[PDB]
């Protein structure tokens, strides 16, 4: 039962890590993180085993401070859907928009948790698109800010844990053995090609 | 193991060197348990 | 002959239907397979964008959907020896060969490498399929072995594999063909030093849409 | 027209030169009209 | 393939019966047949007295009764030519070669010549079968021709031929096999100079008795 | 094998009938076909006027009527290549080769050229069939192709074709056979430089009349 796709993918791993400063002259405050599931090599190798995929996602935000102690401070997470403009500053108008859903949660509360459905104009996500427009499948954004009035003087460090749900896959393909070089390109190295089987002494042994 | 039984006979005007491809798969009885992350990647 | 039906699905309909002059055996030129050859690949829906009625009705339209009936002959004498692996690959993306991690300094394949045309293109590293993927498990795709001591023919009926039921036939190659000489060609002196490989394809169940005069 | 598709492969100890005989005839639809003396003779 | 049933009798029972691990295809090593070869013979119930479960259950017992299913492959190219004669001989007694009429001065074959083992032995005078008997009428036995332009295989199902229904499998070789190249091997230069001969035997209907631990 | 029935008529009766010793396979000697060969022809009812019982019963009689069952084997190795055209010709009149228009100065074929006998005769200009008639349309006769990569045998059942139901078997050759190497013989060095051609004929439904002792 633990060999199906729904158990091969559905497990709350760690996708991303977002920093935040909220300082003085560099009064950024916000921290946008374009969300793609190809961050860490493990999930990319498990997701490039297939050609087409379709899934919902559960997102869990676990926010700590620099040292680690957490004081009660309001935080706004904001999901910018595909096509909507990203926020530019801490207090721009793209923060008070009603289309962009927000989650208001304190630091002392349990970690935040939302769910994002299938949001592609095609019938399924495709990672290998042979042609000309990388494809145009996207999931959105997750800009986060400290809700306050007087500038907060702390630097947080959020973690974004993703779990896939209701996963369906199509057109299996072999597993990438060569190392990675870029994010959105399967570029390998021409020289120094690593063999898929470690060498042994001779062909008439069992090493 | 894979042993030479008799010989590799070959008629005239023919290369006396060939190859053998080995392939392998599981069966209907193959069952897998305990999920764990792999170690081919770094 | 034995037919390997790709993914167990027949190419079916869902737009004009020519049904007369496009369901004919388009025969590509033969490739000369030699001792030190590496392999060949063909991006399909732009192989036939320059050949006759199918090229005319695929360039002047905007939407496209069809399957294919492939046929790969490789006729050699009874004294030659070797083996080929013929396999279709859905969404066969050619990777770039380099060791650069910067965006606009890393190499990328050109237009002639990604879309070879009606003359095909050869591999550079057939051990990694020019995609960073080892070919030893490339048998996960629909495939046949052309073994030069059992048969000389292969045939693949491949349906339409795409996420959108209609797509442009010029800016998106659906799937590719890859012939690879796993076992090299061997022959005694005095024989024919090169073996021809012939490919004929039939566009089963073609559908075209949105034609711009 | 008659084109070389792929090649003419040949194993060792075999002549790599062959011939092709072309033949031709009419069909059931072939109909002929207006008699006239030929011009092969003088 | 065509099976020559020896003497028109199937090997039947009459004591333990293994029936599991001894009814398997024991495959002997291949013999390299060349131009100037002479022939080969095998004494059967002591060919398999050193190979696995049948050797264990034939050495540790005292009474023995079984038949055999033979298989002799000889795979050569379509440019080689020649002929073999494969024949079983009940009670194949190897004679000694000499010209002495005195009892303890006349020659006699050694233990390695009478019982060759799992590696066989070659003839010295194949015209007289090393027994003073001409091979031209050796077709009186069960036999097949391995002609290298018609087939490459032979099979002999041989029953139990003995005067006593039980006998020792160590001190009495029941019957022998003899392969003889009647027509020699011929080939043009550049081909494989030696042809392998493979023999697989199956001990049909084995019975063992009186086991001494 | 495939039999080409000449003109769609079986040789039938209409006089003594031997029916025993003349309906046997008369086998002519083999012709050595080489690279620079031209062709061969046989005038039939005087091929067998010197061979045994049919020759005796055809020389000592005055009236004759029979059909024929032909068989032309040409056994070559699988490395030779070429093609033969075997065709029967009713009333095959050999022309003379010259450029003279005067009656008793123009050339004429001799007795050995018109009636070759049981050893046949070779052509001089096979492009014009030695009759001023081009062989390209010689497929109008009953004929077969002996192609050395598909088959090695041909057979022609030819009936009695004559304007008078009885005629002399000595002074009138009814019809002839012509084998012509359209595609020449080719072979690599080290093979057999000449291919034998064997012809066996059977006089189906023979009838003889008016025997002069």
């Amino acid at each position: 039962l633990e060999t199906t796709i729904n158990h091969f993918f559905s497990r709350s791993g760690l996708v991303g890590v977002v920093n935040l400063t909220d300082g003085g002259t560099d009064t950024t405050g916000y921290a946008t993180w374009d969300i793609d599931i190809m961050g860490f090599v493990q999930l990319r190798r498990k997701c490039e085993m297939f050609t087409y995929m379709r899934f919902n996602a559960e997102f869990t935000f676990v926010t700590t401070t620099k040292n680690g102690e957490a004081r009660p401070y309001m935080l706004q997470y904001m999901y910018v859907p595909p096509g909507a403009p990203k926020p530019t500053g801490r207090d721009a108008f793209q923060w008070q928009t009603a289309t962009n859903p927000s989650v208001f949660v304190k630091l002392t509360d349990p970690p935040a948790q939302v769910s994002v459905p299938f949001m592609s104009p095609a019938s399924a996500y495709q990672w290998f698109y042979d042609g000309y427009p990388c494809p145009n499948n996207m999931m959105g954004t997750f800009a986060v800010r400290v809700v306050s009035r007087e500038a907060s003087q702390l630097k947080l460090q959020t973690r974004v844990y993703m779990k896939l749900k209701h996963v369906r896959a199509w057109v299996p393909r072999p597993i990438r053995s060569q190392p990675y070089l870029l994010k959105n390109f399967p570029n390998y190295d021409s020289s120094k090609i690593t063999n898929s089987a470690r060498d042994r002494s001779s062909i008439k042994q069992a090493n | 193991t894979l042993w030479y039984q008799t010989n590799y006979v070959v008629p005239p005007e023919t290369p006396g060197e060939a190859y053998i491809i080995a392939m392998g798969a599981a069966q209907d009885n193959f069952t897998l348990k305990i999920c764990k992350d792999t170690d081919e990647v770094t | 002959a034995n037919i390997v039906l790709a993914y167990g699905e027949w190419p079916e309909y869902c737009p004009t239907r020519p049904d007369v002059s496009v369901n004919r055996f388009y025969t590509l030129d033969s490739k000369m397979w030699q001792e030190n050859s590496t392999g060949w690949y063909w991006k399909f829906p732009d192989v036939l964008n320059k050949t006759g009625v199918f090229g005319q009705n695929a360039q002047f339209h905007y939407l496209y959907r069809s399957g294919f009936c492939l046929h790969v002959q490789c006729n050699a004498s009874k004294f030659h020896q070797g083996a080929l692996l013929v396999a279709v690959i859905p969404e066969f993306v050619i990777a770039g060969r380099g060791s650069n991690t910067k965006p606009n300094e890393a190499p990328h394949p050109g237009f002639t490498t990604t879309f070879p045309g009606t003359t095909g293109a050869t591999f550079h590293d057939p051990y990694v399929l020019d995609s960073g993927v080892p070919l030893s498990q490339a048998l996960i795709y629909p495939h046949q072995w052309i073994n030069l001591r059992t048969n000389n023919c292969a045939t693949v009926i491949v349906p339409y594999i795409n996420a959108v039921p209609f797509d442009s036939a010029i800016n998106h190659s659906n799937f590719g063909l890859i012939v690879i000489p796993v076992s090299p060609l061997k022959y005694s002196s005095g024989a024919t030093t090169a073996i021809p490989i012939t490919i004929t394809i039939a566009p089963l169940n073609s559908e075209f849409g949105g034609l711009r005069q």
